[PDB]
């Protein structure tokens, strides 16, 4: 068992004490993928809008 | 996180008002919109409901003045304020068609006015809640216009529905199951939470258990009042967790159109109930109200309030308890699919009680009853002058019939898988 | 009412050991994938340790330790006997043997030898051994023979040494009493003095250097778990060990009473109801 | 002086946030009102204190601090708080509504929204460093705000500040406190698209200082105020380094090179002794040799698992307290020949130990008793994938049925993205079997 690199402060110590040895996506990405996710979005608010829309002939209609 | 609150047609305004009785009470405000409470525990949330003296952020809705001048004249009548009362004269004939198609048509416009005027006055809407009948015409009928009126304009709101379902047991008309069916329709598309109160349910409560041998409307709704109250309690109080309405959609609603859910509570009064009890009782088929056997199926979730001053740990210990000999009635792929919650403000004349909301398949046992009372009469198209006369086509009768027997097969694969 | 879940559907040992826990009234068995368990009966390979003791309310026991299979490999085995200080190079009761390596250091100069037999050095392309030349004969037929003991070492790391052995070779399986009875008369000492003692010296000794590795006594769940050890006796009456088998099977006429001291001694000292093992 | 900038995400992070700035004023003599009578350099310096506090002329001692929340009911209790003086108003950061413990609202949806302002108000802390570091994020796996905003700041923070280094502590999700059925969903989530821009990740489970709250502190039903007292504790000891004079761990990029061999293995698993209760009424103060075997029992760690059966890659001792060289040899010396401590073969069998002589701080009239002496240990164990495979496991029992799945694209997340972020997963599982078996 071997001691290294001691160093002493008025804190404390260290040290390193062996026992045996060895043998990024750009702003502009980020930005696509959001926004690609927010049309996603609208695509499915302006369905649910549609199909309402449908709804309200249907009950002039009726 | 203000709620709007709807109350429509005779038995949503009934259980509506009762439930303004009850709250109102849990939070100290009195009769006049004055409150008079001891704790700030009853303040901390009271927003939710009330605006303010407080006044109840509630709309009261009917095609008839019958049932609201009750209201106005009843306990807690002129806590409502009067520019939300919105009605017509003629009614609806306990016909689904009238209220959705033709009287309802004409009204619904100025109901919107008030739901309006409520929603803009909120810094934060977290949606709508809506007590009505799946039996009768206004409720029903013109019950889920409103809810498609209010999807439109709100569509990124969260709505709620307490829903009273037919029953042959406690029954105004025939036609119920034609006016039940064509809701359900309506509310497995318009909906994100719905509790089931089965009117079979409440009468066999209060037949059997309660010991009334003539149960009365009024001692039905008893029970909706106490459930309503413990349902709500995570949203009118201050907990550990922030409940509101969207968060229960989340964690409750696997799918998106199995979103029925099984209330139940307990219990149902001088020695006050152990632990034990409150979780034995709670999940107890005798005290739930949608009339399914819960061991007829499986929870795919369930969240459980605890009410009064007990013992976390015993609460923790009784619910991990219950899991762990009922787990053939949980499904396994689901982690976790129980939640707890637990109020130190009991209701009013109890010192302990405890509120179960069940997303169960059992619920399926009701869609099947319905459907079987609906084709019985329909097969030989009986009754149904009363809405072709209103401009309504067999077709669309065929279509709701399609779309419950659908919804419950969706049901009944997810209790085999 | 306890809960258990069944993942080594053909396993004889808790096959039996499921059947009895039903009968018990007090046992209900679950589906294999439902997490709400008292107790699991482990699939034999991969078991999902990682997964065990993470269920608030439920103390969770299993029917194997995690970790036993380096004494249950002949590879793992003989590098644990080497290189363990424990058990020292060369224990005495052990073959010489060597581990796809050893090859220069396999010393080779009687040198017959042997898996995982010949006599002349290794084209099955495992460890080799000495094979026992002057193994011991039962008479009359000079018939060889080798020894299995079943030990169960519940969750106390308490080590339990089942007093039937068998002795497979008549009808092939000859059981204690009557292997007793033989060596008093052919060779005038005892079935324990002559052979167990050294049996019970071999499980203990390797039992015990695994014990910090796998004991599970502060662990989040708890293990036990039935072994089988096989040993040969040669003809100065000195026991050898050959493997230790991890997911063993019982004999025949064994299988009942075994059965009953794994439920009393494993299972229900953890979860308590409304001596056929000697302690090691 | 090199300065590092905290950023507090979620209820999760602010509350734990609140508890480790509360320690640093008691370990640092910061009083509630940002003086330091101690403080000789009156409006500025570069001592090691400084690292996590600039100073005002007025001799007011700031964190450097952004906290976020996408609701604001929990950052306004910091705001009216007993520290509401210690922060500059607009390091707290509130929205309207949160993300309903669901990522994709947090991350695509009501993350837009503010992602820009939060960038600023971190930016306005960035100018006022004179060579910063990089950053520590504080969130829980399991929240939407916390799995689906944070990982959206992480990446505009790789952005931004490139070259700066990036730790997390991660609370990750136990059902004995959690708050969603979805939880397993957002952690995956979040681990996915965070494990990049991440060097170094200490991860909390909840379970396993649940149980340490219950076991050694005698709390029957232990509240977020005890969790959260007790993660103080253990972060504290983490960041120590950065925060007083010494020659271990003494900046960010030194966790990296001393607990992470490999980038996308940069989980270490904390453990922490002692443990012990404020109204234990007689209490025998435990020994070096004590506490520091107590490091190798699972019952300590901050997550559960077992390191007898996986391989270390790096070992830290860190002390506070009574504690000297020779007694740590001592105590290693005897442990090495008790344990199994089994390290890769191409990383040195051995530990690096850091004292401080100053002992553990208290909040006064907390539970956790004052010691003289304790001890985390920080290793770099294949046995915390232990967690993973949990996480993965109950993340597969659901999406097999797609359970839940429609309310993360409802807000315009595809099914892909789950299985994407389920297999980045399995290659993480892979990666630990690879260096461990
Ligand atoms: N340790 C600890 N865990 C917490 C705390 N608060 C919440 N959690 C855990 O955090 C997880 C998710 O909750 P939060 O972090 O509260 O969620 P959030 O980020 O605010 O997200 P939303 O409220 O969904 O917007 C759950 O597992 C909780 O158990 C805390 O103060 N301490
Ligand atoms: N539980 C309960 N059910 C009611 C009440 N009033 C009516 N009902 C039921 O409500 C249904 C009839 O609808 P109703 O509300 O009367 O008609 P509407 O005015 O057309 O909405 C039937 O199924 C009745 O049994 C009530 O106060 N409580
Ligand atoms: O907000 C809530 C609420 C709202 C209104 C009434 C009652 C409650 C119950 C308390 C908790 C939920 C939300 C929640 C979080 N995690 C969960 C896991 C399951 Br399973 C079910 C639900 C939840
Ligand atoms: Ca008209
Ligand atoms: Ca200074
Ligand atoms: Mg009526
Ligand atoms: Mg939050």
């Amino acid at each position: 068992m071997e001691v290294i690199e001691l160093n002493k402060c008025t804190s404390g110590q260290s040290f390193e004490v062996i026992l045996k040895p060895p043998s990024d996506p750009s702003l502009e990405e980020i930005q696509k993928k959001l926004e690609a996710a927010e049309e996603r979005r609208k695509y499915q608010e302006a369905e649910l809008l549609k199909h309402l829309a449908e709804k309200r002939e249907h009950e002039r209609e009726v | 996180r203000e709620i709007v609150h709807i109350q429509a047609g005779q038995c949503g305004n009934q259980i509506g008002a009762k439930f303004w009785e009850v709250i109102s009470d849990e939070h100290g405000i009195d009769p006049t919109g004055s409150y008079h409470g001891d704790s700030d525990l009853q303040l901390e949330r009271i927003n939710v409901y009330y605006n303010e003296k407080y006044v109840p952020r509630a709309i009261l809705v009917d095609l008839e003045p019958g049932t609201m001048d009750s209201v106005r004249s009843g306990p807690f009548g002129q806590i409502f304020r009067p520019d939300n009362f919105v009605f017509g004269q003629s009614g609806a004939g306990n016909n689904w068609a009238k209220g959705h198609y033709t009287e309802g048509a004409e009204l619904v416009d100025s109901v919107l006015d008030v739901v309006r005027k409520e929603s803009e006055s909120c810094d934060c809407l977290q949606g709508f809640q809506l007590t009505h009948s799946l039996g009768g015409g206004t409720g029903s009928g013109m019950g889920t216009l409103l809810i498609s009126k209010i999807r439109e304009e709100y569509p990124d709101r969260i709505m709620n529905t307490f829903s009273v379902m037919p029953s042959p047991k406690v029954s105004d008309t025939v036609v119920e199951p034609y006016n039940a069916t064509l809701s359900v329709h309506q509310l497995v598309e318009n909906t994100d939470e719905t509790y089931c109160i089965d009117n079979e349910a409440l009468y066999d409560i209060c037949f059997r258990t309660l010991k009334l041998t003539t149960p009365t409307y009024g001692d039905l709704n008893h029970l909706v009042s106490a459930t309503m109250s413990g349902v709500t309690t995570c949203l009118r109080f201050p907990g550990q967790l922030n409940a509101d309405l969207r968060k229960l959609a989340v964690n409750m609603v696997p799918f998106p159109r199995l979103h029925f859910f099984m209330p139940g509570f307990a219990p149902l009064q001088y020695r006050a109930l152990t632990v034990p009890e409150l979780t034995q009782q709670m999940f107890d088929s005798k005290n739930m109200m949608a009339a399914c056997d819960p061991r007829h199926g499986r929870y795919l979730t369930v969240a459980a309030i605890f009410r009064g001053r007990m013992s976390m740990k015993e609460v923790d210990e009784q619910m991990l308890n219950v899991q762990n000999k009922n787990s053939s009635y949980f499904v396994e792929w689901i982690p976790n699919n129980v939640k707890t919650a637990v109020c130190d403000i009991p209701p009013r004349g109890l010192k302990m009680s405890a509120t179960f909301i069940g997303n169960s398949t059992a619920i399926q046992e009701l869609f099947k009853r319905i459907s079987e009372q609906f084709t019985a009469m329909f097969r030989r198209k009986a009754f149904l002058h009363w809405y072709t006369g209103e401009g309504m086509d067999e077709m669309e009768f065929t279509e709701a019939e399609s779309n419950m027997n659908d919804l419950v097969s969706e049901y009944q694969q997810y209790q085999d898988a | 009412m306890y809960t258990f879940v069944v993942r080594d559907e053909n396993s004889s040992v808790y096959a039996e050991v499921s059947r009895l826990l039903l009968a018990t009234g007090q046992w209900k068995r679950l589906r294999k994938d439902n997490p709400r368990f008292n107790l699991m009966l482990g699939e034999r390979n991969r078991l999902p340790f990682g997964r065990l003791g993470h269920e608030p309310g439920l103390v969770q026991l299993v029917n194997y330790y995690r970790g036993a299979d380096k004494l249950c490999r002949k590879a793992s085995l003989v590098k644990l006997i080497k290189t363990s200080p424990e058990l020292s190079e060369s224990c005495t009761w052990f073959p010489e043997s060597y581990v796809y390596d050893e090859r220069e250091v396999f010393a080779y100069n009687g040198n017959v030898w042997i898996k995982s037999i010949s006599s002349e050095a290794l084209d099955f392309i495992h460890v080799i051994q000495k094979y026992l030349e002057k193994p011991l004969l039962l008479e009359p037929g000079h018939r060889k023979f080798d020894i299995r003991s079943w030990v169960l070492v519940d969750h106390l790391y308490n080590i339990y040494l089942y007093r039937e052995g068998v002795l497979r070779t008549e009808e092939n399986e000859m059981f204690f009493e009557e292997f007793n009875q033989y060596l008093m008369d052919a060779l005038n000492t005892t079935l324990e003095n002559s052979i167990l003692l050294q049996i019970k010296h071999i499980i203990r000794s390797c039992l015990m250097c695994i014990e910090p590795a796998i004991s599970t006594k502060h662990l989040h769940y708890q293990s036990f778990q039935l072994f089988g050890f096989d040993f040969m006796v040669d003809e100065e009456l000195k026991v050898w060990l050959i493997e230790v088998n991890g997911a063993p099977a019982c004999a025949q006429k064994l299988y009942a009473e075994l059965c009953q001291g794994i439920v009393d001694v494993a299972i229900s000292s953890v979860f308590p109801l409304a001596s056929i093992f000697i302690k090691l | 002086m090199r300065e590092c900038i905290s950023i507090h995400v979620g209820q999760a992070g602010v509350q734990i946030g609140n508890a480790c700035w509360e320690l640093y004023c008691l370990e640092h003599g910061i009083q509630p009102d940002g003086q330091m009578p101690s403080d000789k350099t009156i409006g500025g310096g570069d001592d090691s204190f400084n690292t996590f506090f600039s100073e005002t002329g007025a001799g007011k001692h700031v964190p450097r601090a952004v906290f976020v929340d996408l609701e604001p009911t929990v950052i306004d209790e910091v705001r009216t708080g007993t520290y509401r003086q210690l922060f500059h108003p607009e390091q707290l950061i509130t929205g309207k509504e949160d993300a309903a413990n669901n990522y994709a609202r947090g991350h695509y949806t009501i993350g837009k929204e503010i992602i820009d302002l939060v960038l600023d108000r971190i930016r306005k802390l960035a100018d006022q460093c004179t060579g910063l570091q990089g950053f520590l994020v504080f969130h829980s796996f399991g929240g939407g705000t916390g799995s689906g905003f944070t990982s959206l700041l992480m990446e505009r923070l790789s952005v931004d500040y490139g070259k700066k280094s990036k730790l997390e502590f991660s609370i990750y999700p136990a059902p004995q406190v959690s708050t969603a059925v979805v939880e397993p969903y957002n952690s995956i989530l979040t681990t996915h698209t965070t494990l990049e821009h991440s060097d170094c990740a200490f991860m909390v489970d909840n379970e396993a200082i649940y149980d340490i709250c219950r076991r050694n502190l005698d709390i029957e039903r232990p509240t977020y105020t005890n969790l959260n007292r007790l993660i103080s504790q253990i972060v504290s000891s983490i960041t120590a380094s950065l925060r007083f004079d010494g020659a271990l761990n003494v900046d960010l990029t030194e966790f990296q090179t001393n607990l992470v061999p490999y980038p996308r293995i940069h989980f270490p698993l904390a453990t922490y002794a002692p443990v012990i209760s404020a109204e234990k009424a007689y209490h025998e103060q435990l020994s070096v040799a004590e506490i520091t075997n107590a490091c190798f029992e699972p019952a300590n760690q901050m997550v559960k698992c077992d390191p007898r059966h996986g391989k270390y890659m790096a070992c830290c001792l860190l002390y506070r307290g009574d504690v000297v060289p020779k007694d740590v040899n001592a105590a290693i010396a005897t442990i090495k020949t008790k344990r199994s401590i089994q390290f890769v073969d191409w990383c040195p069998t051995g530990f690096k130990v850091g004292i401080n002589y100053q002992p553990p701080t208290v909040v006064p009239g907390g539970d956790l008793a004052k010691v003289q002496r304790a001890v985390c240990m920080l290793s770099n164990t294949t046995a915390i994938a232990e967690a993973w495979a949990r996480l993965d496991h109950k993340f597969d029992l659901m999406y097999a049925k797609r359970a839940f799945v429609h309310w993360y694209v409802g807000e315009g997340m595809e099914e892909g993205e789950f299985s994407e972020a389920r297999e980045d997963m399995a290659a993480l599982e892979k990666d630990y079997e690879e260096v461990g078996v």
